[PDB]
């Protein structure tokens, strides 16, 4: 995307948006970030949901596909699983050389670094997912590690109600419960974030009010699938 | 177990 | 696809049907056909289901930005307009490519001359929704030529509740509704083939009647709308 | 105004 303007690229990647076209939408976020500037905090919203979506196509795929290869256990289903799981490779290596090159180092402020050390830790998330052995232990200890250090700069520089340090706990909890083999500390991370975020809302407005326990929602649905 | 949906906006 | 046995083709895009991977599906499918060899009947349904599902998704993304387009009738917004209209104009010139080359004069039997005819006044259909001057008049006559020579062979030879044959009077009745400017003949062809169906349920099994009410009610929906 | 959907299977 070399030859189109940052702007228009940001403009495209709205309208591929509303059009649900997840992979254009992601080709014009990964060309906007090689324009090298700083993301604001709606430009690091579209890349973000990009993303999400192409890689969470990718991920139901390849669950259809496994599902699909342990009951069997020709070469036709494991070669297919295969080639998806490269795919989703592929795009999860993407987000992750975006990250290294060079958003997270330029990025000072905790709401951008945060962000991105949590966007880290959910992409190598996924590849954990379809890992196996030789590397899925450096690749979850890889997303524990970007996960630490955004909860580190969340607990310091943001308030318990915060969004992103509220979904940041919702996606190491999962990460706790789902990879790790830590359910324990999946159910405690997920508890104390609910309950401190509960004796901070009553500082919040109205439209943050219902941003803040949106989510909270989202731990307490977690709560009662794990308890 | 759901992680953040974070599809939309 | 020329390296892999039609077989492992026909099973893939199978599978990529139950992952929802459609893209993939039309190309497995697309290598298939072109091994050279005739369709089965459940080929035929693999190769119509991948490509409808792919086409309607560009068609869905192609209605949301013209839609925006109009409304603001800088450049961004035709520009991907555009690409989106050249991508799946592409994929409707690959679908009546493989019909002509050479599914459809290969094709003696009823059931799939029929088929193959009904897909390509469909794709030629959908060339029309986005054509405008020049071609749009002859891309009308491509499709209404293709459907007549359909509607012809399956009045001669398949019995009124044939769910091919109601099919495609069903999809000739919207290409004259919504591209011909004809919905007079639109609400008489929806009319007469309802008719003449309910006139011969009484020779169907359970499962047949089924198979055939289910598409009858497809006509009768639109003409609750048209009507 | 609806087509066949022809979408499965
Ligand atoms: C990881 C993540 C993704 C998305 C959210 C979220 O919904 N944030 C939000 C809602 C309203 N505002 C202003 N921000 C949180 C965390
Ligand atoms: C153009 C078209 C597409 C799909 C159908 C259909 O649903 N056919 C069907 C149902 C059951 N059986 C045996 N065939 C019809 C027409
Ligand atoms: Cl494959
Ligand atoms: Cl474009």
């Amino acid at each position: 995307m070399g030859s189109m303007e940052r702007a228009s690229l940001i403009q495209k990647a709205k309208l591929a948006e509303q059009a649900e076209r997840y992979e254009d939408m992601a080709a014009f976020m990964k060309g906007a970030v090689e324009k090298g500037e700083e993301l604001s905090c709606e430009e690091r919203n579209l890349l973000s949901v990009a993303y999400k979506n192409v890689v969470g196509g990718q991920r139901a795929a390849w669950r259809v596909l496994s599902s699909i290869e342990q009951k069997s256990n020709g070469p036709e289903v494991r070669e297919y699983r295969e080639k998806v799981e490269t795919e989703l490779q592929g795009v999860c290596d993407t987000v992750l050389g975006l990250l290294d090159s060079h958003l997270i180092k330029e990025a000072g402020d905790a709401e951008s670094r945060v962000f991105y050390l949590k966007m880290k830790g959910d992409y190598y998330r996924y590849l954990a997912e379809v890992a196996t052995g030789d590397d899925k232990k450096r690749i979850i200890d890889s997303a524990r590690s970007a996960y630490q250090e955004a909860m580190d700069i969340s607990k310091k520089e943001m308030p318990p109600t915060n969004p992103i340090r509220l979904g940041l706990a919702l996606n190491f909890s999962v990460f706790h419960y789902e990879i790790a083999n830590s359910p324990e500390e999946a159910i405690s991370l997920a508890k104390t974030t609910f309950d401190e975020a509960m004796a901070d809302l009553h500082t919040l407005s109205e439209d943050s009010y219902k941003d803040s326990t949106l989510i909270m929602q989202l731990l307490r649905d977690n709560l009662t699938l794990w308890t | 177990a759901g992680s953040i949906p974070g599809r939309r906006s």
